[PDB]
């Protein structure tokens, strides 16, 4: 189920049976590659960089075609963020959230989905720091917070 | 809708060429490098007149930040606050051509 | 000397005649000497067939598998016609390394592509090489046997269709294990 | 029901199901080769798009994104590849 | 959140058995599994069974004969000395003459007589009658 929700929804991507293919691409792994570095210079997230190759470039996803992920390429290519987008993303709700309760102390809803996020903060924290992909401490704070994300 | 201007200069200020400060600005301005110049909002209303016309004369573009020098620092990426803010280079950027 | 240059060992008839064959049609020349230039084969193993025919088991290093794979179709057509009564096929040699055990060891740990089942299951896979298999289901039958059934794709069975049994006997040659194929309609 | 093949379902009951839950999950998702009227370049393009998609020159419109499949623009030629 | 995969398979199938059903679906699979139904194959409970390759986890596909009365899961997987499967057999087994408790050693995944007579013991998983 969700994390910190009752929510049993499963709207997902169900992958194909298949390591290969489209036969129909047919362009390269390298040329492709140069348009992800491209839309890297760019600065946006593998995330999106796949939604638009998916949309536009013909592209099923460069797990298949490439043999890497697209944060392994970033990373090669040495256009890997600081950090990752999932911290980013959930730093950027919080200081959102943060500064709405700044000029709304009555709001208590905003309050409560904050601990939410940081909670979800300190998990994924304590999972990036045993992988020791951050420094081993890096203890988001969320009064600096703000110069960090941005 | 809206692409921020705060996620733009995010890449301005990693692939591009800035300086801050009134100093630094009006001396690229004087130089004729500078091709943008952001403004805060809680600038004094004097020296943001003053910049508006070195920008006339050097015929380059103004942007009014919607927001004063300590969230403009931070948009920057800085733990100070910062009042003006001159573009000499955009790297991969769009801000010269964007709806600015 | 093209002939013994070009597998890159010493023996033998089959693979000089086959060397030779390259040579025939290196001197074809121009779209295929092109690409058959670079293109080299290791060993070759020639096995039975259920019917009356033989089966060719052409091994490859696996930095040559791509212009290999970018044939295919031509150079098994041309081996076909030429060296008759025979299943041609084009295979890659790929090192297995064991499950080390705790006896056993080793650094340089020991990748998925290099395990066993990985191996064996690309070596199926350009058994096949067209048709992308699109269905792998294993029957675990009473008689504590195992057989696995593999569903390819409709598209280009064609040049395959009078195979299968030879494929089946190949993969269960080399690697001990039962094989059927399947087409879904 | 007692006694059935799960291994051969119907087309129809694979079909209608979710994608998730036939026997074995795959998209129900697709491509389509594109040129708009003006132009003749081709755009491959996904059916559940997430952008409004350019083609390669004149800078219009291909498809506007929805919630779930794409709305592609007025009166072009798609293919379904 | 899914716990023991092996506990999901065996209620489901008990559940068909009950049911009277003759076929089962199961996700995910697993080796152990696999050892599993061998053993329930070899000693008659079921008939074929057919491992689907998603290139996810896998499912498998039982064809069911009836006869079975109960597939069960012991979890935690206790360990087990030698001298007390006998005991065991005595609490969770309808008699001495039919039944079968399965164990994982080093040996491999077996049957407890199979134990018994390559003098070995390991760790429990469920049993089967
Ligand atoms: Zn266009």
């Amino acid at each position: 189920g969700r994390m910190h929700s009752a929510g049993k929804g499963i709207s997902s991507s169900a992958i194909p049976y298949s390591r290969n293919a489209p036969a129909w691409f047919k362009l390269s792994s390298e040329s492709v590659i140069e348009q992800i570095v491209k839309y890297a210079r760019k600065g946006l997230t593998p995330s999106q960089i796949g939604v638009l190759l998916r949309d536009a470039h013909g592209v099923t996803q460069a797990r298949v075609i490439t043999g890497n992920k697209i944060m392994r390429i970033l990373k090669s290519n040495g256009l890997a963020p600081e950090i990752p987008e999932d911290l980013y993303y959930l730093i950027k709700k919080a200081v959102s959230v943060r500064k709405h309760l700044e000029r709304n102390r009555k709001d208590k809803d905003a309050k409560f989905r904050l601990i939410l996020i940081e909670s979800r903060i300190h998990r994924l924290a304590r999972y990036y720091r045993t992988v020791a992909v951050l420094p081993p401490n890096w203890k988001y704070e969320s009064a600096t917070a703000s110069a960090l994300v941005n | 809708s809206q692409e921020s201007i705060n996620q733009k200069l995010a890449l301005v200020i990693k692939s591009g060429k800035y300086t801050l400060g009134y100093k630094s600005t009006v001396k690229s301005l004087r130089q004729g490098k500078s091709k943008l110049i952001i403004i805060a909002a809680n600038t004094p209303v004097l020296r943001k007149s003053e910049l508006e016309y070195y920008a006339m004369l050097s015929k380059t573009k103004v942007y009014y930040f919607q927001g004063g020098n300590n969230e403009l620092g931070t948009a920057v990426g800085k733990l100070f606050r910062v009042g003006v803010v001159s573009i000499l280079e955009a790297g991969d950027s769009d801000i010269l051509t964007t709806l600015a | 000397a093209p002939q013994a240059k070009i597998l890159s060992q010493a023996p033998t008839e089959l693979e000089l005649q086959v060397a030779q064959a390259f040579v025939e049609l290196e001197n074809s020349s121009p779209e295929l000497k092109a690409e058959l230039r670079p293109l080299q084969f290791k060993s070759i193993r020639e096995i039975d067939v259920a019917g009356g025919k033989k089966a060719l088991a052409i091994f490859v290093p696996v930095p040559s598998l791509a212009g290999f794979h970018k044939v295919q179709t031509k150079l098994t057509r041309e081996l076909e016609k030429k060296f008759q009564d025979r299943h041609v096929i084009f295979l890659a040699e790929r090192r297995i390394l064991p499950k080390p055990s705790r006896t056993s060891r080793q650094v340089q740990k020991r990748p998925r592509s290099r395990t066993l089942t990985a191996v064996h299951d690309k070596i199926l896979e350009d058994l096949v090489f067209p048709t992308e298999i699109v269905g792998k289901r294993v029957r675990y039958l009473v008689g504590g046997n195992k057989i696995q059934k593999v569903l390819l794709d409709s598209k280009d069975v064609q040049q395959i269709d009078y195979k299968l049994e030879s494929f089946q006997a190949v993969y269960n040659k080399l690697t001990g294990k039962q094989i059927v194929f399947e087409i879904p309609s | 029901v007692l006694v059935q093949d799960l291994l051969h379902p119907t087309a129809a009951s694979e079909a209608r199901k979710h994608k998730l839950k036939t026997l074995v999950q795959g998209p129900r998702s697709y491509f389509l080769d594109v040129k708009c009227p003006g132009c003749l370049n081709i755009t491959t393009v996904f059916s559940h798009a997430q952008t409004a998609v350019t083609c390669e020159s004149c800078s219009t419109i291909l498809c506007t994104p929805t919630g779930g499949k794409a709305k592609l623009s007025e009166g072009t030629s798609f293919r379904r590849k | 959140t899914r716990s023991s995969v092996l506990a999901d398979a065996l209620n489901a199938i008990n559940n068909a058995e009950k049911t009277g059903k003759r076929q089962v679906l199961i996700r995910p699979s697993s080796k152990v599994i696999i050892k599993f139904l061998q053993v329930m194959q070899k000693h008659g409970y079921i008939g074929e069974f057919e491992y689907i390759d998603d290139h996810r986890s896998g499912k498998i596909v039982v064809q069911l004969n009836g006869r079975l009365n109960k597939c069960g899961v012991i979890s935690p997987r206790f360990n087990v000395k030698i001298g007390d499967i006998e005991k065991w057999t005595a609490n969770l087994l309808p008699a001495r003459q039919f039944g079968y408790v399965i164990l994982t050693t080093s040996a491999g995944i077996m049957d407890h007589e199979e134990a018994r007579r390559k003098h070995v013991s390991g760790k429990i998983l469920g049993f089967v009658y």
